């Protein structure tokens, strides 16, 4: 607190305001085609040979 | 105003090619497999 002479007003003491903080969520899009170059072949529970 | 008219109701049907070669391919096979395979077993045991 300032010190102040008695015979005198006083002082007048200042404040600070606030802010705020503002965001946007940023997007994922992944995907995969599925054709059959990739169905048709044999895959590792298969049996070799027939499947 | 105009000559009326009527139609013969023929059905149509295509007469595709007849199933002549397919005589002697009488066996039917369905397969998911990578291929078919056939086995060239000689047949004949034609020995004294």
């Amino acid at each position: 607190a300032p010190f102040v002479a008695p015979n005198v007003q006083g002082r007048v003491i200042k404040e600070s305001g606030y802010n705020t903080k503002t965001f946007k969520p940023a997007y994922v899009k992944p995907k995969h085609v599925i054709d059959p170059n990739m169905i048709i072949p044999r895959q590792p529970g298969e049996a070799l040979g027939t499947g | 105003l105009y000559t009326t008219y009527q139609l013969l109701e023929v059905q149509r049907k295509l007469k595709t090619l007849p199933a002549f070669f397919l005589q002697w391919f009488p066996r039917q096979i369905n397969f998911q497999e990578d291929m078919i395979a056939f086995d060239k077993v000689i047949q004949d045991v034609t020995r004294v």
